[PDB]
């Protein structure tokens, strides 16, 4: 599995692959890791499928009742109930879950929730099998402050490189951009990435 | 851990006529849920009128009919051409299979020809060399589906003689090479609908006084 | 007894009307690291004959130097080295398929799939396989690993059985293993785009293909895949 | 240790012409210990016939549970249950314990009195339904049945015929099998009459 | 504890049950009575894990007993092995199950038959003309096989009970101190002081 | 598996039932448990199949051996002996052996020689081998007496071995029976249990549980 | 097991192999795997065959009641929710490896749901131990824009794939075809690619060949009147 | 096998062993000598694993044998013991050790003494008045301890004895079928047939 | 552990970090990891330190032996010798070893050895529990026919992230350069590789 949230200037964009593997079997090569939570809250998902959509789920109901008496929720607020979650359960959870969101207020901000259930606000986050293989290049080429077409750029070379060496990753590389525009889905192909 | 040992399924049936005798075998090779040969050979002509077939893992069962025709090769240089005879074959093959008790070819093995009068002959063996003179066996995978089904057909077992109620029995009369062939492929074809790792083709070799000669069979291959 | 340390994929073969296909990818996987990129699983023994090995690769190139050895020791004081008394197919796997026997009969085997394709000197085709276990079989096609599962359903829908032989051609035989191939780097995970492919013909003789890679790929209806069940955007 | 296998014994169904069999062993035993020669393993609730393998405390327990609502059911419904309905209230019972299951091999057999139809159906420990035309086996020889039902059975066998078979079917699985045995029971179920035949068998 | 025997003749049944009771090295008893008499014409022998027999033995007598004096009427001994083999049928999926084996012999005052019920831990009942637990088939069966007859009488039934409990003490390793024989029958239960 | 030898006065009978089964499978119902080493000595088979053949037949081999160097017969006492040490140099190799090595000749008498995969030898009178044995030990001891006729004993051990056959699962086929005697063994036929059991229950009034 | 799903068109199509076994024994030659949870929306199921059926059952039985609670249509996201909140509560315990498609007025949709509760999107998916070989048909012949006579040939061509090559799957071929504005059709054997020849012999005894100790009438009747 | 004792006396030894054999279920015989004469005044008692124990003491035997035979001389108990010791000692750093147990009753002709060696499987030699192997020594060392002296003659010796497989026979679990008893003094080695 | 050689335009060079742990504790900070086995043919040490110098060791008697009878050994002989140990004694070693050197005919040429007992000839090679962290950053900045300057940064910068991200790495940055021109050591310190 290999996902990554990268804020930028304009706000933050949530990348990753989409292979899912029973051993050394791809069970699905097409699978969407991006996933979402509120209208602009959403998750990168990596360890046990079942468990990840599970809690994605909870959240999303929990976020749709805090809508629907509070209003919006911050991205804090969303991170905070993931790793309640994540947590709590801690015993019977193989969760890796990155959580990226935009505010007005706050802008772009991510939160990443390893198998523990601790919290962290980052800059960016990477995880997932394939992360291993690239934290060498992403410490290397992150920058604060980084434009979107700059920021594509740098998940998809970074992407690129830990589909090449992890047997677990592969197939396509998706994206999420999340700003005050919108949202904007974005998908690269094997013959685009692969010969970067 | 290395697991040297492995299941290639398949299964044989050796039944002895009164001047004739016959080997079967499946041709279906596999291991867990895939096949790996559709007609891969498992009955063999061995030489001096004897056929051999040593079901299980395959590659202890070609290793002992390589070991066992190396030993017809090497009883006629060492005793002048002499044949060997059924009988003794099948002590031979005890001591190839004892030879490893500590360590055995993992494989049920039955030959089959004609004794030294000219009746038929079916020789039956265990892994570690445990063996007996039969009438009717069949071994491998679908052997317990099987030999049930001889036992009624060819020993009569449990028949017995209309109005007599129980107390005449079917009596013994011989069975034509024609008679067994019919049971022979009534066994696999019943076998192939019950039990997967049986199936593709059947193959069966059939021992005479005038030689050995072959006979094969389409089975389903699902 | 060890266990496999790097580690080469799936080898599939089959036979055609005048001779054999064989391939195999470039890829020496570290588990699940894609560690080796260049690395050659077809190794071909004079002109009628190509190796092709899965498993463990440095078992693969200790197998390599004995075949190599093979050939020197052949040619010592043989004048017909290179015509009646060359190494035919069947030699050369009835000597890998000994060594493998009696190698796990140590409790040490080679921790490998080999599959022997070549053409005999009377023209017939040979196709055969063996491996750590001392296996062999074998069949109109032939495939290790992954390529069992995958690549023999496709291949036999081309040659089904023994008399499909002679009605399939070359070119529809190196289109279903090129088929084939693209299908395993869709769905095996320790799998790579880069192999090569050898073909040995009873007319044409041996004609080895390095750098190919799989293409003519569909990924495009993954854009229209959403989430994983109630999810819209 | 083995559940399954530590009393013994077979059950076998078959379907005729107009008429349905079920044919059971009498062996009752504890592992290598012959304890009972007259455990029989074929019960009925109505015109509905039910034979179950496996172990035996089981085997009565669920009887007895059969027995009780199929009771229930005939007071309220007012009127006997049909071998269908009986299949499905069967396979309901077993899959209730789930994660706890009763460790036996079920089989039900019987013709609907409506419509005339011969019915038999088999089950795994779990509750899942079996329905085949042919015949349905169960018990420590369940392989040796397949064996000989798949080779002597033929459609739409007469009553008296059908007996032959499945007796045959069942004596010499029984005789390949070491915790099967001891005597033999065999039904012939018509519409509206039921033969019951003991058969003479080796006691080893 | 170790062996107990059971054998169903023409007007009574007989049961027979080892007297030691040996905790690990030492043979602490050699006088133990394994029975409880559940009804004045329905007894119970048993063996199994120390502690659980007494207890599953005196739990099921008190429920008889109770039985008894609400309807002021005696259980049949078939009654009696059914409620008997409940109790151990519940028992096997329990959180921690009576390791209990015995034997129920009993007079029916109505059909005028003797009875006796095998039934193990599991809950496995059988009626037979002779029964036993444990090993003590495994030497025992062969006899009775051979010379049991169904029209035997009370004394007959004592002789070949004495054959059997003779081959125990040969073939055996475990000395299990003799046994205590106790006969049920339309009069009730007695216990036969010499054997 | 059930196997038993006595001596008595008309020197041994050995009778064997003829079962062998893998798990609940019978794998055959006709299997000979009885080796005639030769024309004066027999063994038992239980446990191990092909250890006790080929063990076995190889003893009759050392046996020939000894009467060709010595110009004399082989004791059973020495028989048993080469035997017995043989299997102990395999003890804990995982050889599985119980076997009577029953013999008559000049000056021993009839001899039975209990000889195990543990490196046991036990001379005695009685010994039942086997899943059954304790069925066959308990008809045997108490119908027993060294007076015994040829024909008396012949049955009592054909009946001890169907008593064994009904009770024990993993006994049973039919009965084979021997009687040795100082001139050699003299074979007393295949017996099938199936019918054996309905003629005895029959003659002798005996399985009257059983209904027939 | 070989079981399959293709998207199409106007709707979509499931299709399975008939061979349930216990160990390397048939157990059934011809098991029924497609599994009704509504009018318009089947599933066909892989792994505990038990679990399964049970399963489907189940959230079937529900999807009835909340059909009726709410005056509409049952859809396949209902039941493609119900059960995996299920699956995942038992924790893969329950063995249920299940392809759930159907037609709603949303839509056609096409889902797999494993036993631990996660759940896959896709124009075409196989699952059991033949959808290996099922996945490398699809994978070669698959195409965007099916019709309908075009998924039915595809889905049935990767359940023989199974059929042939893979050990547990056999028998026939079972298709339920569900297409928008129009009533599913369950196919029942859509293909016999394996019937049994006619055996070389006729097995029928003599009669009076058994032999019968006793014989007896059972009444399987109530008690009488009179 | 099972139960072995031993006691030395003023002017003789006296060895006492079980005569049950038993192969898991069954008691296979009820008259089995556990023990070798060694020498004319030398006497070998033993117990432990089937097989081993028998080939251990035949394999004594016959050293000692060859040893008598090359000087023409009997060796004292004491270097018989030692012997025997250095060879169970040898053993148990094997491949496959002996897991024999012996006592060792004989007679010094020159010291004109009685002497008992008690000698486990590892090689542990010690001299004792009355020994035992086992759980032997569990019951019957209260007795000797109690009763014994070093002036007893060898009917004294005798009914201690008896004392001691009287209360083996109330206490032990296992039926070791009575013992074979053996006197060891001047004259040689003489078997007591009735006990 | 971080080890790599790289191939460049006038030779070789060997990089390695220099600690030693035995678990967390730092059993050595100052470790060599880069060893010598000819005059112009070194190696890079990963895996037990026992077996790795007991293996080195050998290979040094080999080839010492072998240049007394036929002359300099070649780079590919001197990895063959290690294959040779490491593939026969499998089962009982565990070195991860990379063999660099120059010739003149060959010029620098890097041979890695894994666990296994393969042989791999590579342009550049990377090994050691830090390799992980940088394969994706290794792939995207390595050139072919580099200089000597340009491969010290690339070396320098690669284990720098390696030191940064592994536990199990760190200390100072050892490098050997392989040369016509000569041997030459480098040694680069925590104070001067972090600030890159
Ligand atoms: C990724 O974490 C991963 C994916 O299959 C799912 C879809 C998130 N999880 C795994 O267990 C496998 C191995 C993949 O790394
Ligand atoms: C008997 O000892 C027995 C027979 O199968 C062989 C043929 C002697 N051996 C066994 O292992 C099983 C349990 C049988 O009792
Ligand atoms: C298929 O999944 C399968 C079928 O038997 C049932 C009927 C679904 N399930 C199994 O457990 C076996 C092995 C078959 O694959
Ligand atoms: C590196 O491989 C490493 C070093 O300690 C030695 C000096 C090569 N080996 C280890 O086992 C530890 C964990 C280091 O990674
Ligand atoms: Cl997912
Ligand atoms: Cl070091
Ligand atoms: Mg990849
Ligand atoms: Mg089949
Ligand atoms: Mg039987
Ligand atoms: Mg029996
Ligand atoms: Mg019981």
């Amino acid at each position: 599995t290999s996902i990554m949230a990268v804020t930028f200037k304009d706000g933050v964009i949530l990348g990753a692959d989409s292979r899912t593997t029973t051993g050394a079997y791809i069970a699905n090569r097409v699978t969407d890791k991006l996933t979402r939570v509120h209208d602009k809250i959403w998750c990168c998902r990596s360890g046990s499928a079942a468990d990840t959509q599970a809690i994605a789920d909870i959240v999303q109901y929990h976020l749709e009742l805090y809508t629907s008496q509070y209003g919006t929720p911050s991205t804090e607020t969303a991170a905070s109930v993931f790793k309640e979650l994540c947590y709590e359960n801690k015993d019977n959870l193989t969760a890796g879950i990155i959580v990226a969101g935009y505010d007005d207020k706050n802008k772009g901000e991510v939160y990443t929730i390893p198998l523990g259930g601790s919290v962290h606000k980052l800059p960016y986050a990477i995880a997932g099998s394939g992360s291993t293989f690239i934290y060498g290049y992403c410490d290397k080429n992150f920058r604060e402050n980084m434009s979107k077409e700059e920021t594509v750029d740098f998940i998809k070379h970074s992407l690129s490189q830990a589909i090449k060496w992890d047997g677990s990753s592969g197939g396509v590389i998706r994206m999420v951009v999340l700003t005050a525009a919108g949202v904007e889905r974005l998908i690269f192909y094997p013959d685009e990435y692969e010969q970067l | 851990q290395f697991n040297p040992y492995g299941d290639n399924g398949g299964t044989i049936l050796g039944i002895a006529g009164e001047d004739f005798a016959v080997l079967a075998g499946d041709t279906r090779n596999i291991t867990d849920y895939s096949i790996n040969s559709r007609y891969e050979p498992k009955v063999f002509d061995c030489g001096d009128n004897i056929v051999m077939s040593a079901n299980g893992f395959a590659a202890d069962g070609d290793a002992l009919v390589k070991r066992f025709k190396n030993s017809v090769k090497w009883y006629h240089f060492d005793h002048n051409d002499k044949k060997l005879s059924i009988n003794s074959a099948a002590r031979n093959i005890q001591h190839l299979l004892y030879g490893k008790r500590f360590f055995p070819y993992y494989v049920h093995t039955i030959i089959a020809g004609l004794d030294e009068d000219g009746k038929g002959a079916v020789y039956s063996f265990d892994p570690v060399g445990s063996y007996e003179r039969e009438q009717c066996r069949a071994g491998g995978a679908a052997a317990s589906l099987i030999m049930p089904f001889l036992d009624n057909q060819v020993n009569f077992k449990n028949q017995y003689e209309p109005g007599t109620n129980g107390k005449v029995k079917k009596p013994l009369k011989y069975l034509s090479v024609e008679e067994v062939i019919k049971l022979v492929r009534d066994s696999f074809t019943s076998a192939t609908e019950r039990h997967i790792q049986v199936g593709d083709g059947l193959e069966i070799l059939i021992v005479t006084k005038d030689g050995v000669r072959k006979e094969f069979y389409e089975l389903k291959r699902d | 007894t060890q266990q496999p340390i790097v580690t080469g994929t799936s080898v599939i073969s089959m036979k055609y009307d005048n001779g054999v296909i064989i391939a195999a990818d470039n890829l020496g996987s570290y588990g699940s690291l894609l560690r080796f990129n260049g690395v050659e699983r077809l190794i071909p023994v004079g002109d009628n004959t190509v190796v092709g090995i899965s498993g463990d690769i440095s078992d693969m190139q200790h197998i390599e130097r004995l075949l190599k050895d093979l050939v020197t020791e052949n040619a010592y004081d043989n004048p017909l080295a290179d015509a009646e008394e060359a190494l035919e197919p069947s030699y050369i796997f009835e000597y890998l398929a000994t060594v493998m026997y009696q190698r796990r009969s140590k409790m040490n085997p080679l921790w490998n799939a080999i599959i022997v394709a070549g053409v005999q000197s009377n023209g017939d085709q040979f196709l055969r396989y063996v491996n750590l276990l001392g296996v062999t079989y074998s069949s109109p096609t032939l495939a290790t690993g992954f390529g069992a599962h995958m690549a023999n359903p496709l291949l036999r829908k081309v040659v089904d059985r023994e008399s499909d032989i002679p009605k399939t051609t070359v070119q529809v035989a190196e289109e279903a293993i090129v088929n084939a191939m693209r299908v395993l780097y869709y769905r095996d995970a320790r799998s790579s785009r880069n192999f090569s492919l050898a073909i040995i013909d009873k007319n044409t003789g041996l004609t080895f293909k390095k750098n190919l890679q799989v293409e003519n790929m569909k990924w495009d209806f993954a854009k229209d895949i959403k989430g994983y069940g109630t999810q819209k955007i | 240790s083995d559940p399954s296998s530590i009393n013994g014994g077979i059950v076998v169904a078959m379907t005729g012409k107009d008429c349905v069999a079920i044919a059971c062993d009498l062996r009752l035993g504890s592992q290598s210990l012959g304890v009972s020669n007259k455990f029989e393993k074929i019960f009925h609730y109505g015109h509905v016939f039910l034979g179950i393998t496996g172990l035996a405390t089981d085997v009565t327990t669920l009887n007895e549970m059969f027995r009780y609502k199929t009771n229930l059911y005939k007071l309220k419904e007012e009127r006997a249950i049909e071998p269908e309905t009986f299949t499905q209230l069967v396979s309901s019972s077993l899959y209730e314990r789930r994660f706890g299951p009763y460790f036996v091999g079920p089989v039900v057999a019987g013709i609907n009195s409506k419509s005339g139809k011969p019915f038999i159906a088999g089950f795994d420990l779990i509750g899942c339904i079996d329905e085949a035309k042919d015949f349905i086996v169960s018990g420590t020889a369940s392989d040796q049945l397949f064996g000989m039902c798949e080779s002597l059975y033929e459609p739409n066998l007469e009553p008296e015929d059908l007996f032959e078979t499945i007796s045959q079917a069942l004596l010499n699985a029984a005789d390949r099998d070491a915790l099967s045995g001891w005597g033999a029971v065999v039904y012939i179920i018509k519409k509206d009459e039921v033969v019951k035949r003991y058969l003479k068998m080796r006691q080893d | 504890m170790d062996i107990i025997l059971g054998i169903r003749v023409q007007d009574s049944v007989i049961l027979a049950s080892s007297k030691a009771v040996t905790r690990g090295i030492s043979v602490l008893k050699d006088s133990d009575d394994k029975t409880r008499q559940l009804s004045p014409h329905t007894l119970m022998s048993f063996a199994g894990e120390a502690g659980d027999t007494v207890q599953f033995a005196e739990y099921i007598q008190a429920n008889i007993q109770l039985y008894s004096i609400r309807e002021d009427y005696e259980l049949s001994p078939q009654a009696v092995s059914s409620f008997v083999r409940q109790e151990l049928a519940k028992s096997i999926r329990s959180r921690r199950p009576y390791q209990v084996n015995v034997l129920i012999g009993g007079y029916d005052k109505k059909k005028n038959k003797p009875e006796l019920y095998q039934i193990d831990y599991l809950g496995t009942k059988v009626e037979l003309p002779y029964g036993a637990h444990g090993y003590s088939g495994f030497y025992t069966f062969s006899l009775l096989d051979h010379h049991y007859r169904p029209d035997m009488t009370t004394e007959e039934g004592l002789d070949l009970l004495k054959l059997c409990v003779q081959e125990l003490e040969k073939r055996m390793p475990m000395d299990f101190k003799g046994v205590i024989v106790k006969i049920v029958d339309k009069d009730g239960i007695r216990q036969v002081d010499d054997f | 598996t059930t196997t038993l030898a006595f001596r008595f006065q008309g020197g041994i009978i050995v009778a064997v039932d003829s079962r062998a089964t893998a798990g609940n499978w019978v794998a055959s119902q006709t299997v000979k448990k009885v080796i005639e080493i030769n024309p004066f000595l027999l063994g038992t088979m239980a446990g191990g199949a092909a250890d006790f053949q080929f063990w076995e037949t190889w003893l009759g081999s050392q046996c020939r051996l000894h009467e060709l160097r010595e110009k004399e017969r082989i004791s059973v006492a020495a028989a048993s002996k080469i035997l017995s040490n043989l299997v102990y140099q395999y003890k804990g190799a995982g050889l599985s052996m119980g076997t009577m090595i029953c013999g008559y000749t000049r000056k021993e008498g009839p001899t039975i020689y209990y000889v195990d995969s543990d490196g046991t030898r036990l001379k005695g009178d009685i010994f039942c081998v086997g899943s059954g044995q304790t069925f066959a030990y308990g008809v045997l001891d108490s119908n027993y007496k060294w007076d015994l006729s040829v024909e008396d004993a012949l049955y009592l051990g054909k009946r001890s071995i169907l008593a064994a056959a009904h009770r024990d699962a993993y006994s049973g086929g039919s009965v084979n029976l021997y009687h040795v005697t100082e001139d050699g063994w003299i074979y007393h036929g295949n017996h099938d249990v199936g019918e054996l059991f309905w003629k005895v229950k029959e003659e002798e009034g005996s399985f009257n549980n059983v209904i027939g | 097991t070989t079981i399959v799903g293709v998207k199409f068109n106007n709707g979509v199509v499931i299709a399975a192999d008939t061979r349930s076994t216990q160990g390397p024994i048939v157990a059934d030659k011809n098991c029924a795997k497609l599994h009704r949870i509504s009018p318009k929306i089947w599933c066909a199921g892989a792994g505990t065959a038990a679990d399964t059926e049970a399963v489907t059952q189940l959230i079937g039985s529900n999807i009835e009641l909340h059909s009726l609670y709410t005056s509409r249509e049952p859809r396949v996201v209902s039941a493609l929710q119900m059960l995996k909140q299920h699956l995942f509560k038992y924790q893969g315990h329950i063995g249920a490896y299940l392809i759930v498609a159907g037609v709603d007025p949303t839509g056609s949709h096409l889902f797999s749901i494993h036993a631990h509760g996660s759940t896959d999107v896709g124009y075409y998916l196989s699952l059991g131990s033949g959808s290996l070989a099922a996945m490398a048909v699809l994978e070669s012949h698959w195409k965007q824009d099916l019709t309908k006579e075009e998924a039915i040939k595809l889905a049935s061509d990767a359940i023989q794939a199974g059929i042939w090559n893979d050990l547990g799957s056999g028998s026939n071929v079972d298709v339920c075809v569900m297409e928008i504005g129009k009533d599913a059709e369950y196919l029942r054997n859509y293909l016999t690619p394996n019937v049994r020849e006619e055996k070389q012999k006729s097995y029928k005894f003599p009669r009076g060949t058994t032999a019968v100790l006793k014989e007896s009438i059972v009444n399987i009747c109530d008690i009488q009147e009179e």
